[PDB]
Formats: C-alpha cells, sequence, structure tokens
C-alpha cells in the first residue's frame, strides 16, 4: 500500500544521503552502504509500520585521504525531521544542538516545506554550516545520471596552481551557481573550484573547471 | 615585467598564417619605400616576391611580439620561427 | 607468480585498512545510537 | 553573440573580457579544415577477431610472426624480454579497446573525424619505397614498439613543463593516439603493410609533421566562423 | 521491463495522469428527502441492498468502457473522494456487476453549493498518475549492444515517450531507469540535473535540429555555441536579454540593440 511506497522512498533517500556523505569525503562503512530495504524496515519501522525519522540520524568522520586533501573537513551530523513543517523553533533547536555538540557541518532533511524565517536564520549559524534538503528530491541520486559527469572539488593548492597555470583571475573562469543541484550535492561554498572530467567525441577526454558563486 | 624571458617561451615555434601575411605585407611596404634588401635578387622586381624570397631564406629583420591574454608578451625573431 | 604475490599483498593491506576504518566507525555508530536514545 | 571570441596563444578560447569559454578550442585544439573521417580499428569486431589481429605469441609456433616476412625469423622464438614488450603492447591495446567501447563511444560507432589520414600515409610509403614483393623486412620488433611509443609523446598541442599542461596535453590526444596505436600495430606493420626501416621512419616523421600542421592558429576568429 | 510488454504497459498505466473527468460520462442532481430510501427505481434495489444532512442528491454516471480501459476500481475512486473530502460527504457506489456504473453522494439554499462541489470534483480529482503527463506512448528503440563474443548486434527494447514534462517525479517512479530519463526542455534539465547536463542536452537538441534534414556541421562549432550559452552558470539566451546583460563594453553592446 501507500505505507510500503513511503518506506521505499524513505529508504532510497537514506541511501542517497549516505552516498552523498561518502562522496564528500566522510567515511561510511560498506555494510551501511549496502544496507538492504528489509533491514531498514526491521531497524526503523515499528509494529504498525510507521517509521521513526529520529532513528535514522548518524555521524561521520573524514577519511585520512580526504582529511589530507581537504583540511577544512570536520565532523558531519545528519538528522531527519519528524515534523512535516519546520518552523523557527525547530531550526533554532537544531542550531543550538549543533553549537553545543561542536559539529562542523549539519545536514537537515525536511519533508514538506521550510518556513522563510528558518532560511533567514541559516546564514547566521557561523562557523558551523547548516544545509537543508527536501525528502522528495533525494529519492534519486542525480550524480548517477548519464548526462551528469563526475565533479571533483579542488583544494586550495590545486586552485592556486590552476590560476597560476592559466594566468587568470577568479572572475575569468566558467561559473557554477551555488543553488546548482550538483553544487548542493557536493556542498560547494563560494570561491571553490570543481574539476569536471568529461567525455569528448573529438579527443576522448576533456577536463573542464568551474568556480562556485 | 611584461616581457617573458627567452628560455621560458611557451608559445608555438611555428609562424602562423596571420603572422606570415602581416610580415610579408610589412616587408613588401618597406622594400617599396627604399629599404635595404638582405638577399641577392636575380631579376625580381615586385616587392612582395622579394619579401617572400627573404622569408624563404630567413633574412627578414623583423620581430613578432605575441600578446598573452593577461598582458605579458613574448618576442620571437622571424629567423627563429619555422616557416612552411 | 610474483605479480600474484604482489596482488595478494596489496589486497591484505587494503583489508587491514578497511578493518581499522570499521573499528573507528563502530564507535561513531555507538555514540550516534546513544545520542538518538537520549533524544527520545 | 559570438563576434568577440578568439583563440589565443596559450590555446584557450576567450572573449573580449578574457573570460575562458573553452580551455582548448574544439576540446582537441585542431583546425576545422584539417580533419577527415577515419575508422578506429580497436572498436568493432569480436574478441576472437581482435585477438587474431593484434596478439603476437613468440612461444607457440603457429601463432607467431610469419617466417617469410622477417629476415630474423630464426632467433625470435623463446625470447622473454621481447615477449614482455609484445605483452605490454597488447595490454595497451586492450586498455584502449575498453576505454573507447565503455566511455567514449558506447553504441559502437567507429567512423569519426580525426586529423592525419593514416591510410593515405601508409599507401604513400608503400608506393615510394616499393614495399611490394615477398622480400623479408629488416624492421625489428623493439624498433616498432619504441618508435610508436615515442611518436605517441611528441604530438604537442600545448608547450610547457607544468603538470597541468602535461595532463591537458595527454587528454587532448587520447583519441588520436588510440587511432595511431590501432593502425601501427606490430603484427599489422609486419604482415599487412610490410614496412621496412626507412618506410617506418618516414611514416613516423610524416605523422609528426602533419599533426603539427593540423593545429589551430592563434588569432582565429572561431566565434564568427 | 524493457523486454516485456505487459510490465511496460503496467508502468505506462501507472505513469499516465487520469482524472475523474476522464472516466465520468454524465453527472446529475436529484431531490430525495429520505436518507435511508430513494425515489429512483433503477437504483432502489442496489441502495436498499447496501443499507441492508441535506435532501439534495448527487449521482454521476461513469463510462464503463473507459473506466475498464484505464484499469481502475470503483473502491479506489471512493477512497480518493473520501480522502479529499473527509466525512463532509457521504458516498455510496454501485458494485461491478451493475448494468450502469454509478456512484452517488450526499451532503452532510444549497443547490448552488452542490453545483460548485460537483464542478470542483469533476475538475481536480486525481485518481492516479504523475500530474502534467497528459499522454503516454509506447515506443520501440533499436539499440546496438555488444554480445558475449564481443560483436555488436542490434536489439529492440521498449520505452515510453510522453506529452508534457515532469522530470523529477517520473525519475522516482519504480521500474523507470532513473539514470537515463531525458527531457526535451533544458530549463527543467538545469533545474534537476545541473549545468553540465544542460550543456549536453542543448548540444543534443541543436544536433537534432541540424541533422534532421541530412545536413552536417562540425562538432566544434556547436560545442562553442553551447559553451557560450552555458558559461555563466545559467542559461544565456541569444537575445538582447542575454547578450546585453554582460560586462562587455558599452560601445560593443550599443551596436547590437
Amino acid at each position: 500500500e501507500d505505507n510500503n511506497r513511503i518506506i521505499s522512498r524513505l529508504w532510497r533517500s537514506f541511501r542517497t544521503v549516505k552516498e552523498m556523505a561518502a562522496d564528500r569525503g566522510y567515511f561510511i562503512s560498506q555494510e551501511e552502504m549496502d544496507q538492504s530495504l528489509e533491514e531498514f524496515r526491521s531497524k526503523i519501522c515499528d509494529s504498525m509500520g510507521n517509521p521513526q525519522r529520529k532513528l535514522m540520524s548518524f555521524l561521520a568522520n573524514p577519511t585520512p585521504e580526504a582529511l589530507e586533501k581537504y583540511s577544512d573537513l570536520g565532523t558531519l551530523w545528519v538528522e531527519f525531521c519528524d515534523e512535516p513543517s519546520v518552523g523557527i523553533k525547530t531550526m533554532r533547536n537544531f542550531c543550538l544542538r549543533i553549537q553545543e555538540k561542536n559539529f562542523s557541518t549539519g545536514i537537515f532533511i525536511y519533508q514538506n516545506n521550510i518556513t522563510p524565517s528558518a532560511n533567514k536564520m541559516i546564514p547566521t549559524v557561523s562557523p558551523a554550516i547548516i544545509e537543508t534538503f527536501q525528502e522528495s528530491d533525494l529519492v534519486v541520486n542525480i550524480t548517477h545520471h548519464e548526462l551528469v559527469p563526475k565533479h571533483i572539488r579542488l583544494s586550495d593548492g590545486e586552485k592556486s596552481q590552476l590560476l597560476q597555470r592559466y594566468k587568470l583571475k577568479e572572475s575569468q573562469l566558467p561559473r557554477i551557481q551555488r543553488e546548482d543541484p550538483v553544487a548542493r550535492y557536493l556542498g560547494l561554498k563560494r570561491g571553490q573550484v570543481v574539476k569536471i572530467i568529461r567525455r569528448s567525441e573529438t579527443s576522448g577526454r576533456y577536463a573542464s573547471y568551474r568556480i562556485c558563486l | 615585467e611584461l616581457a617573458i624571458l627567452k628560455e621560458e617561451r611557451t608559445t608555438t615555434p611555428y609562424l602562423t598564417k596571420y603572422e606570415r601575411a602581416r610580415i610579408l605585407g610589412t616587408r613588401a611596404l618597406q622594400i617599396s619605400m627604399n629599404a635595404p634588401v638582405l638577399v641577392d635578387i636575380e631579376g625580381e622586381t615586385d616587392p612582395l616576391q622579394i619579401a617572400m624570397k627573404e622569408l624563404s631564406q630567413r633574412k627578414i629583420p623583423l620581430v613578432i611580439r605575441r600578446y598573452l591574454p593577461d598582458g605579458s608578451y613574448e618576442d620571437w625573431g622571424c629567423d627563429e620561427l619555422i616557416v612552411d | 607468480e610474483k605479480r600474484l604475490e604482489q596482488e595478494q599483498r596489496r589486497l591484505e593491506e587494503a583489508r587491514k585498512r578497511q578493518e581499522a576504518e570499521l573499528i573507528k566507525r563502530q564507535e561513531l555508530i555507538k555514540q550516534a545510537e546513544e545520542w538518538n536514545k537520549m533524544d527520545i | 553573440a559570438l563576434e568577440d571570441i578568439m583563440v589565443h596563444y596559450d590555446g584557450t578560447t576567450r572573449n573580449s573580457l578574457g573570460d575562458i569559454i573553452q580551455f582548448l578550442y574544439g576540446e582537441d585544439g585542431l583546425d576545422g579544415t584539417q580533419v577527415e573521417r577515419q575508422t578506429i580499428d580497436t572498436i568493432p569486431g569480436s574478441d576472437k577477431a581482435f585477438h587474431k589481429r593484434y596478439y603476437v605469441d613468440l612461444m607457440d609456433e603457429k601463432n607467431s610472426i610469419k617466417p617469410d616476412v622477417i629476415e630474423y625469423a630464426a632467433d625470435i622464438l623463446g625470447d622473454v624480454e621481447l615477449q614482455k614488450e609484445l605483452n605490454s603492447e597488447y595490454e595497451q591495446l586492450v586498455s584502449d579497446r575498453k576505454f573507447l567501447r565503455e566511455i567514449v563511444f558506447v553504441n559502437g560507432d567507429h567512423n569519426w573525424p580525426l586529423p592525419v589520414n593514416l591510410r593515405r600515409i601508409i599507401q604513400n610509403a608503400q608506393q615510394i619505397f616499393h614495399l611490394d614483393r615477398a622480400k623479408a623486412s629488416d624492421l625489428t620488433i623493439p624498433e616498432i614498439i619504441h618508435g610508436v611509443r615515442d611518436l605517441c609523446k611528441k604530438l604537442f598541442v600545448l608547450r610547457g613543463e607544468n603538470e597541468l599542461i602535461k595532463e591537458a596535453q595527454q587528454n587532448a590526444t587520447s583519441l588520436f593516439q588510440c587511432l595511431v596505436r590501432a593502425r601501427l600495430a606490430t603484427r599489422r606493420i609486419l604482415e599487412e603493410f610490410r614496412l621496412n626501416r626507412d618506410a617506418f621512419e618516414w611514416v613516423l616523421g610524416t605523422i609528426e609533421a602533419q599533426f603539427q600542421r593540423s593545429l589551430v592558429h592563434p588569432g582565429e576568429m572561431v566565434g564568427v566562423i | 521491463i524493457a523486454l516485456d510488454i505487459e510490465k511496460a504497459k503496467v508502468i505506462q498505466s501507472s505513469i499516465e495522469y487520469t482524472t475523474l473527468k476522464n472516466v465520468t460520462s454524465a453527472t446529475e442532481i436529484y431531490y430525495d428527502p429520505d436518507p435511508t430510501s430513494t425515489v429512483i427505481e433503477e437504483d432502489f434495489d442496489t441502495v436498499e441492498a447496501y443499507f441492508s444532512q441535506s435532501p439534495w442528491l448527487l449521482r454521476l454516471e461513469l463510462d464503463r468502457a473507459r473506466m475498464l480501459d484505464k484499469q481502475l476500481t470503483m473502491n479506489q475512486v471512493a477512497d480518493k473522494i473520501s480522502e479529499v473530502f473527509s466525512d463532509d460527504l457521504f458516498v455510496m457506489w454501485s458494485e461491478d456487476n451493475a448494468d450502469k456504473l454509478i456512484i452517488r453522494c450526499r451532503v452532510i439554499e444549497e443547490d448552488q453549493m452542490l453545483k460548485r462541489i460537483e464542478a470542483h470534483m469533476l475538475d481536480l480529482i486525481a485518481l492516479r498518475g504523475i500530474p502534467g503527463i497528459s499522454k503516454v506512448y509506447m515506443v520501440k528503440h533499436k539499440v546496438s549492444v555488444p554480445d558475449e563474443s564481443g560483436e555488436y548486434k542490434n536489439e529492440e527494447l521498449w520505452a515510453l515517450e510522453t506529452d508534457g514534462i515532469n522530470l523529477a517525479e517520473v525519475m522516482a517512479v519504480p521500474g523507470v531507469d532513473s539514470s537515463r530519463t531525458y527531457s526535451n526542455s533544458f530549463v527543467e534539465i538545469l533545474s534537476v540535473l545541473g549545468i553540465e547536463a544542460t550543456r549536453s542536452s542543448l548540444y543534443k537538441e541543436i544536433l537534432n535540429v541540424i541533422a534532421f534534414d541530412g545536413s552536417y556541421v562540425n562538432y566544434r562549432h556547436m560545442a562553442l555555441l553551447v559553451d557560450v550559452m552555458t558559461s555563466r552558470g545559467y542559461l544565456m539566451a541569444i537575445t538582447r536579454h542575454g547578450i546585453n546583460r554582460a560586462d562587455t563594453g558599452a560601445l560593443m553592446r550599443c551596436s547590437f540593440e
């Protein structure tokens, strides 16, 4: 019934969130990655079948490779919201939790909608970063699409090397929007550069670069 | 400052077609305005043909200054650029 | 046989790294579960 | 919209503000009048046909180079360093086949515009050096391997020693190097084309010169074109 | 699902949008002041079999043929009405075996109110399907795939082509290959997949338009065009609204428009 498809969509969103966390540098165990649907229903759903989003929250730490490559990578806290509509109360509570439990970045997945007050409170949570995603747009992982090539964020040294090699200013590079779906998937901040290796029918392979806004 | 040292020149070592056309035109104009010729002309009279003969023997006394997008430049002699 | 031996060595090293990372991950799993229990 | 776009002396395509539109013109840095349709010989066919065409085994006597095409046919069986060279060539060809079949062209299309017509160069060499008749060739296998390998690192699109420059240069010539390796294979050179030493050196020099002549010229107004 | 026709038809039925107005054939308003009985003689037997507020009655006759064609159940429509209307409307429905398929309703001066309720019901009752996808067709695609021997051999597979676009919802439907769904509108591609996919889709559309009549244009020209059209991070139209909102010189911009 509709409960079964709700559970399936929630499981797909959870898998996409785990894949996103793994692609940004954090470590997620392979058993957790291939955690099947039946195990999800066993671990989350109760006797009547309703799911508890509060049981899906987890923590992550960067791999040594990612930590060496990116030095601004802290601890990640992902939390799903039971409340369909997220008010200023819930956003403030989440901000307080992040501030007290010293996390570098916190991802907050909501179900239906977020109030404008909460959005206006998002930028004032510095130095911690809060990012908001909707449940519906996380069902399918867009980075697995055939039309989406692989994006790789560059380190500060690599960005400096690129700018020196091409003798460019930052404003002279191709741009990518902050609200771009792939930019939001990678958690791009303003001033960061991604390397995009792409298929080419004239040379086989072609590496392009874009700078976030 | 803007000049680039001769050891680290990274532009192509071949004479492009635009550079060849401009160099031939400038040399032909100079020859037609009574400039000394650096090759032995047998019976040639046309300034463009004399300029082409000078180019084939690498005797054109001109320098090409190639501009980079940032403002720097590289200086290449006409005698050190390969011409087809 | 030398290439096979090198491949086995690399697989064993990767397995050891994976085991160490799993050991590190289990502590985070336990802490997250405890904090979620506290939230309830 | 496209009037102020020009190829610059560093190879990039830029507008009047200096903003980069393409890091290499046409992703290969070539002129549009210098390419022709050519077939890549590693893409089509079956695995049996590919193995039969490209694999050279110096141990099995009925799956080796023919004895009437090479003057050194006697002291060739049993070598291990040469067999290692041939295995390295075959592994490179298999990597090229995997790359083209899985990433670049997934539907199997193999007739694409590329520079330097190799068939024309090969038949020109055959006509010039009179490569007819059953005469054995004096072209050793390591000479073939090292000549092709060195040729695949002199196709300069970008000049410089920076690591990014080398990565871009290797990226820009991937498809053309696949074409060259698919054509100038050891078994193919020895049996189908029957080149000798002078013909081989002429082919290598001609490929290098013609590739140099096929690059786009800085100052081109490619936007208007 | 791609090599089976029945599963493909199941997916097609689950994707296509179907409203109440599609299966409805006629709607009527009747006066009946008895909640437990009725005046109409044709339906009296069925309603008394069922039984064993306002006097206004609302019954609508639905076409049997198109209701069976869409593969829908009367109970499903009843649950949809019950969900959208809670207990504000009492609903009854004739069984499958009825000669004419009917479903009544009763409210719990209100003739105009019932008329507005009937119009609203006909307008926006969604039975199933993705909103915006008006029609769905089945298409066969000839695709060349390598064999187990390495040889390339043709093949035939089933695929759906729709009218109307909703990429995000259709991509999440089970049974759909979510990593290959394509739209002919690249604004939606930009909103869902990003700017690199937008570049690829823009090249694909331009190539389709150019190559339909048999013409051929070299790749680098269209590549340069779509790279100019996607270099700023968003879609830049070839118009005054796109070209003249740049940072170029005033003299260069004034000479266009």
